[PDB]
């Protein structure tokens, strides 16, 4: 947040991008180990629970 | 409870303010000796009895905590303070106040901290007659009780 | 009002004085405004007022 | 009056590191009143700090301990044996969670 | 759908992972035709049944995450023009952020038996539905104004209602959520006295939220009486994939801005008007 | 839960000691 | 205000009008970004005297393998949002017409496909595909100074 | 930890997301650490009421 | 960067331990001169000093 | 102006080679510093006239260059891209391009990207008379061409200098440190 | 607990044990319960019995 | 609200009118300087006038104003911690207040840290001034401003220098202290703020320095004598020993 409201307005710091298309390949296994983690916490508790 | 050991504190330091007597003192005394030589000292895991061992870490935690870490919790105040003014007077961090004035303060408030939970620790120690610790406990506690005429548990 | 008059004066004093440079320098800088009969005069019609 | 003793009079415009207070908004020569200024993000970055972070991370357990400290947990006071009573737990759903 | 195509079209920049997005909304949407025991949790299918549901109710959060992820990664590293548009953007995603934490609670099979057909499973039905569904399509609404109604829109009542709107909805979903967490059960006439706070705080936040949507309708009033031309921040330049483009479209800035900021007291008139604005001295010269 | 979900287990909690007589 | 010397300008790009150097000093743009864009205007020959507006974004001279000197402009575009696109038949920046049907002829939009074979390298500014990637993480990085560099190593026995 | 482990960081930031975001993770570990601090010592204090 | 008076004063004390013609002469004086309380000479120049001037 | 005139007689002047030194000393295809001295000014000021000062020799970018014996330079600074060389098994005499753009994304060999990016630096083609496994350079920034003049370890304790470098591997380790603490207190 | 409904599917929701029998008709719900806490606790119908 | 009448609003009117009027943008100048010497200017068309890195001539972690209020933070979280005072619960809320104010003294030594003048040079026709500057995070910024917005401050810095006259170098060149100059608009990154004062500091290297003297007059310099360095020797964001 601090960083897009410091530098990344058109009078600060703006950035020309040049992406034409993405190239991302394990982008979201890789972020997905955080829904996996809160997943496994919550079966585990359930499990112990029921 | 909570409320208990609220109204302890409360009653601790009542009676802290109200003055620390004579026979009290020694008492005191033999009760912090007592403490320091048997817990405060003595590795809890050294005893034989599990329960033993058990009630003794109790006391030692509870003895790290309020005595030894409010004492080093006002002996950090009083360094912070002398500090502030050193680093005031040289316009500049100086390094040696805080380590000696923390060990003078640590030093100085280690007594009165173990002056007024001296009669709460030693509640720590009525394990009972069953084990060494608790006979030893009960042995100083009689000669406490000779001394000072009363009738403690 | 009285807090009106009061800034007023301030300003006033700040274009005829240079601002203060210490502490002392405030306070002496608010007591010569505090004694300005403008800022007495100020300070009854804006009582009025 | 002309004549004030212990205010030296003024002569010319004074460098801005006179100031007392740094100002937010700026003036952009084309007549613009700029708000957002680097003077700005600064000012803007203080104050984030308590809201964002600050007491989201210490709101609850400053609230915990002052209620523990002063309430005693909220405790009813005529019990018969801590050993053998209902332990009063202190505050654990945070306040300053969503959920 | 609707916040993505919001979002790239201000900050000037290319979206974060369009095919993955696109894949995870798919894969979603056939996931979704396996979480039917998940609401009748309660209803006391056999074991396997509840173990599945359960099982497929947990592994539906994971094309969320990623969606979540790509919305906050597009949204930096980006050139911001910021618009009436983002911050609605801005309120659904924050929305959509609870509304994630509440339903994977909800999941867990003990946490739902404490809680199932109650006020928190209330609260979690209308801020997935009438916080973010419904904050999407006024932003999307907010996006789409010009082609839509023929002029600009209102700034002051338009961010009026995006501020009164936005509140109102935490307002009623936080009390609600209160309740829940207190185990207040859905569908109920009355409740204990016990339950009024939390209730009063819960209407308060509707009728705010009312005051909101006619904040909403003097906005379109007040546009509709503007009657002023709209022009697109991008200027046919929604992408500064080149240097020259960049160029042109700062070029194109500055000379527009010129033009508008026209008939303006320059800065130092203005500075000195502003300086000399007091004018009310008691004694002269 | 987890391996680490509580991050810290009370080992000092002793067994309540009965004090009937 | 930052407005450099034309002459500069024109040292800078051999082969720049210097009246386009007034023109371009005019524009308001600090001294290396003027220069960068008389650079790409004598590099791609473009007129910069054109307004932006809403039929063509920017104007351009070529001349073709045929030799035929023709003119090419450069239209807006839409960020895949035809109906956000201000369909313009006039040199303004205002989106004032609203026509009722997007296609009155029936004809609908043709995307052309460029096939694999009948397709040559990019040409049009390529050096700077990965630039943005590419200064995002040069700036995320501090360089060791030359100054500390070891040079004049031992070179490799097989090299 | 972070593009120190990858061979080729470039290649794995795209093969991530093609997006930066390297210091903000850094300023965000460091005062993440020290701000977690103080919720693990409340937990703390919970659980050991919970168990006694 | 930290305390040019007590610079200035390592500077005389080391003539004193030298033994120079002044040595116990100068460091007095320097001595005389020791209050409680030296200031800050080292004022930063982009740093803010009206504001700050009580502490100096 | 005119007391300034006075000041002219006692001021020098002092050379501004600084931490970058001299590149055409380093880079064979940099050519070796000139001097220009501007033409005399024109008498008029055309709109249709061009620039008559002297013109500076044209060197294009080569799409390679050879691999200088230990003492190559970079031309524009590269990606880091890592802190840990590569023992990649060359076959002798298999010409392979080491890669100096820095992002790219066929590891050691150059990938082409290259001349996609705005940069300086080419990819510069080696062969090695004697096949193994050599330790090709990834830190970028090695004085010997091919090979890794261990100076990953030079940048590396540079960006520990620096105090953003510092910040973020102190942040880092304190929260391994973190991590650890809480292991330790787990048990309590 | 045979929890079973005789006219339309009611519950027996005891928030204190945390508990939700959803006595449905026909139904022969055996459900178990331990009760780990000497109390008494209150509840209702958790579903709209009309 | 036009209808009452004030003679110093009518005089306030009719001087914004002659300023409207008379003060135009384009203005004739008056202050030129020859200099002594033909200036060769690098392949930018630049020369250098002073070079410094204040940040390796600065004390960073251990300053003088925040260093009493950073350490003294210990002291009231402790006061709050044990509440010695046996006050009530509004009063230790209140006593935490100090310890969540104290990055203000450092974060504004710091942002003030960036003020400083790192690099300046003066580019071909001598009337804008390039001055380039990193922000402690390593943020290198640079800003092109005009010849005609610098005025000199005095040494003490309590007063505005006089903009002629002023000696604020040794013979040589050296600079006699660490000089304080004001600009009136600086354009920062795009965004222009008002009445800024910049620092260069002594250990910087004033090479030469008549033009840089030239710089801190304000006087507009003819750039007749002008020769060209052909040397790229300045890689982009070339690493530099200020970091
Ligand atoms: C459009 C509306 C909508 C949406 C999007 C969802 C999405 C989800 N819903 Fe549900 N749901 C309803 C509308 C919706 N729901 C309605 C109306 C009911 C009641 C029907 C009735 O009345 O009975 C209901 C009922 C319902 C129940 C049972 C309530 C009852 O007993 O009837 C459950 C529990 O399994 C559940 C789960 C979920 C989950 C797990 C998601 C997931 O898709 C969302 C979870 C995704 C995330 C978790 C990603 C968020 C990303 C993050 C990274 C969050 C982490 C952030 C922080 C912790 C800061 N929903
Ligand atoms: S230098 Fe890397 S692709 Fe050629
Ligand atoms: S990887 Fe070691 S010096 Fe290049
Ligand atoms: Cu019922
Ligand atoms: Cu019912
Ligand atoms: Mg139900």
């Amino acid at each position: 947040i601090l960083k897009v409201a410091r530098f990344r307005v058109l009078k600060m710091r703006p950035k020309i991008s040049t992406s034409y298309r993405p190239h991302g390949k394990w982008g979201d296994f890789l972020a997905c180990i955080i829904p996996l983690i809160w997943c496994i916490n919550i079966l585990t508790n359930s499990n112990l629970i029921l | 409870s909570c409320t208990t050991r609220r109204f302890i504190d409360e009653k601790e330091k009542l009676e802290y303010s109200r003055g620390y007597n004579q026979q009290e003192l020694e008492a005191s005394k033999l009760r912090k000796d007592f403490v320091k030589k048997y817990i405060v000292d003595f590795d809890t895991t050294l005893y034989k009895t599990q329960v033993e061992r058990d009630w003794a870490y109790i006391a030692k935690r509870e003895y790290r905590y309020e005595v030894q870490l409010k004492s080093i919790g006002y002996g950090g105040a009083l360094a912070n303070a002398v500090l502030l003014w050193r680093i005031y007077a040289n316009k500049k961090m100086v390094f040696w106040p805080i380590p000696i004035v923390g060990a003078l303060g640590y030093l100085y408030f280690q007594p009165v901290f173990f002056q007024k939970s001296n009669k709460r620790f030693f509640d720590m120690c009525n394990v009972g007659e069953e084990y060494y610790l608790g006979r030893e406990r009960n042995k100083i506690l009689r000669e406490c009780n000779k001394i000072l005429n009363v009738e403690d548990f | 009002e009285n807090i009106t008059a009061l800034v007023e004066n301030c300003k006033l004093l700040a274009t005829k004085y240079e601002k203060p440079q210490n502490l002392r320098q405030a306070a002496t800088f608010m007591k010569e405004v505090f004694k300005l009969e403008n800022y007495r005069k100020a300070v009854w019609n804006r009582s009025q007022y | 009056p002309n004549n004030i003793k212990g205010l030296i009079p003024k002569t010319c415009r004074l460098p801005a590191t006179r100031n007392w207070y740094r100002r937010t908004s700026s003036f952009e020569r084309n007549g613009f009143f700029n708000i957002h200024t680097p003077v700005l993000n600064t000012k803007m970055i203080p104050w984030l700090l308590f809201i964002v972070l600050t007491w989201g991370w210490s709101s609850f357990q400053i609230g915990g301990y002052n209620y523990e400290r002063f309430d005693d947990n909220g405790e009813r006071r005529n019990t018969l044996y801590w050993k053998l009573s209902p332990v009063e737990f202190p505050q654990s759903k945070l306040w300053n969670r969503p959920s | 759908g609707f916040i993505n195509m919001i979002v790239p079209h201000n900050n000037t920049r290319r979206v974060a992972s369009k095919h993955h997005m696109i894949w995870a909304i798919y894969v979603m949407a056939y996931m979704g035709y396996l979480v039917w025991g998940h609401h009748m949790y309660l209803v006391g299918l056999d074991h396997r049944s509840r173990t599945m549901y359960s099982t497929i109710t947990i592994m539906i959060s994971m094309p969320a995450t990623i969606k979540v992820v790509n919305w906050t990664l597009s949204l930096v590293n980006g050139a911001l023009k910021i618009d009436l548009p983002f911050l609605f953007s801005m309120s659904f995603l924050l929305l959509f952020l609870v509304a994630g934490f509440t339903g994977m609670w909800l999941s867990h099979v003990s946490l739902n038996v404490s809680m199932h057909d109650t006020f928190y499973v209330v609260a979690h039905f209308h801020i997935m539905l009438s916080g973010a569904a419904m904050t999407g399509i006024f932003s999307g609404i907010y996006y789409y104004f010009n082609a839509l109604f023929g002029v600009k829109y209102s700034r002051m009542f338009g961010y009026m209602h995006l501020i009164y709107y936005s509140g109102g909805q935490w307002v009623a979903f936080v009390p609600l959520f209160y309740l829940g967490f207190s185990g207040m059960p859905r569908r109920i006439h009355d409740y204990p006295v016990v339950f009024m706070g939390w209730h009063s705080m819960s209407t308060t936040g509707h009728f705010i939220t009312l005051v909101g949507i006619i904040f909403f309708f003097l906005m379109m009033f007040d546009s509709h009486i503007e009657r002023r031309a709209s022009t697109s921040t991008t200027l046919g330049l929604p992408r500064w994939y080149k240097r020259i483009s960049y160029y042109i479209f700062k070029i194109r800035y500055l000379q527009h801005t010129k033009s508008k900021m026209n008939g303006i007291p320059g800065s130092t008139v203005r500075l000195m008007l502003i300086n000399r604005h007091f004018v009310e001295y008691e004694v002269y010269e | 839960m987890a391996l680490f979900f509580m991050a810290n287990t009370a080992i000092s909690v002793p067994s309540v000691l009965d004090t009937s007589p | 205000y930052c407005q450099m010397d034309p002459e500069e300008i024109m040292r800078r790009v051999p082969g720049i009008t210097r009246k386009e150097a007034e023109f371009i000093t005019k524009l308001g743009l600090s001294p290396q970004e003027q220069v960068d864009f008389a650079y790409i205007a004598y590099n791609i020959g473009l007129d910069i005297f054109y307004f932006t507006n809403q039929m063509f974004v920017a104007r351009q001279v070529v001349t073709n393998s045929k030799g035929e000197k023709v003119e090419v402009l450069w239209n807006a575009q839409c960020y895949e949002d035809i109906a956000q696109l201000n369909v313009g038949f006039a040199p303004v920046l205002e989106s004032v017409d609203y026509h009722w049907e997007i296609f009155l002829w029936a004809d609908p939009p043709i995307k052309p496909n460029n096939d694999f074979d009948l397709n040559v390298p990019c040409t049009w500014f390529e050096y700077e595909q990965e630039w943005w990637m590419e200064s995002c993480i040069q700036e995320d990085q501090f360089n060791l100074p030359e100054d500390e560099r070891p040079y004049n190593t031992p070179r490799n026995p097989h090299c | 930890m972070g593009s120190v482990w990858f061979r080729n960081r470039y290649w794995w930031y795209r093969s991530l997301y093609d997006d930066y975001v390297a210091r903000e993770a850094k300023l965000a570990f460091g005062i993440a650490a020290f701000i977690w601090l103080p919720h693990y010592y409340w937990g703390i204090h919970l659980n050991r009421a919970f168990e006694v | 960067a930290y305390d040019p008076e007590l610079v200035r004063l390592e500077k005389l004390k080391a003539r004193v331990l030298l033994e120079e013609e002044g040595a116990l002469l100068e460091y007095a004086h320097f001595i005389s001169k020791r209050p409680y309380n030296k200031p800050y000479e080292k004022w930063g120049v982009s740093e803010e000093h009206v504001k700050q001037q009580i502490l100096g | 102006m005119s007391a300034i005139l006075k000041r002219a007689a006692k001021y020098k002047r002092v050379s501004s080679i600084l931490c970058e030194g001299e590149a055409h000393l380093r880079d064979p295809f940099t050519p070796p510093p000139v001097i220009l001295k501007p033409p005399a000014p024109r008498k008029d000021k055309k709109p249709d006239d061009i620039t008559d000062f002297p013109a500076q020799k044209l060197i294009p970018l080569p799409e390679s260059i050879p691999y200088q014996e230990g003492k190559y330079r970079p031309a524009s600074i590269p990606m880091v891209a890592g802190f840990f060389p590569y023992n990649c098994y060359l076959q002798q005499g298999k010409v392979y391009s080491w890669c100096s753009c820095g992002i790219s994304q066929s590891g050691p060999w150059c990938d082409g990207l290259c001349n996609s990016v705005v940069t300086r630096c080419r990819p510069v083609v080696f062969n090695v008379s004697q096949s193994g496994y050599y330790k090709i350079c990834n830190c970028k920034f090695s004085a010997n061409a091919p090979f890794c003049n261990n100076t990953h370890r030079k940048m590396v304790r540079y960006h520990h200098q620096t105090h953003r470098g510092f910040y973020e591997i102190w942040g880092a380790a304190l929260f391994v440190l973190g991590w650890v603490y809480m292991g330790f207190n787990y048990y309590t | 607990l045979i929890t079973n409904s005789y006219d339309i599917v009611h519950s027996w929701f005891i928030p204190g044990l945390g508990i939700k029998l959803d006595c449905v008709p026909g139904r022969s719900t055996h459900h178990t319960f331990f009760i780990d806490n000497v109390g008494f606790y209150y509840g209702q119908c958790a579903e709209i019995c009309g | 609200l036009n209808h009452v009448q004030n003679m110093l609003e009518e005089n306030l009117k009719y001087d914004a009118q002659k300023y409207n009027d008379e003060v135009a943008v384009i203005q004739k100048t008056s202050r030129i300087y020859k200099p002594t010497y033909t200036i060769e200017f690098n392949r930018e068309g630049e020369v250098l006038v002073y070079s410094a890195d204040p940040i390796k001539n600065s004390v960073v972690y251990f300053k003088y104003p925040y260093v009493l209020y950073e350490a003294a933070i210990p002291l009231f979280i402790w006061a709050w911690i044990y509440n010695p005072l046996e006050l009530s619960k509004n009063a230790v809320n209140s006593l935490l207040i100090y310890p969540n104010i104290a990055w203000i003294p450092r974060m504004w030594y710091w942002r003030s840290l960036q003020y400083k003048i790192q690099k300046m040079y003066l580019l071909r026709g001598g009337k804008v001034a390039k001055i380039e500057t990193q922000s402690l995070a390593g943020d290198r910024f640079t800003s092109w401003v005009e010849t005609y917005q610098f005025h000199p401050l005095t040494q003490d810095q309590k007063n505005f220098d006089n903009q002629d006259n002023a000696e604020f170098l040794e013979d040589e060149g050296q600079l006699k202290y660490e000089l304080g100059v004001q600009l009136d608009n600086l354009q920062e990154m795009g965004t222009t703020s008002q009445d800024i004062v910049i620092n260069f500091m002594k250990e910087g290297t004033v090479h030469h320095p008549e033009l840089f003297e030239a710089i801190v007059k304000g006087y507009n310099i003819d750039t007749s004598d002008y020769v060209i360095n052909t040397a790229n020797n300045l890689r982009a964001r070339e690493g530099n020993h200020n970091h």
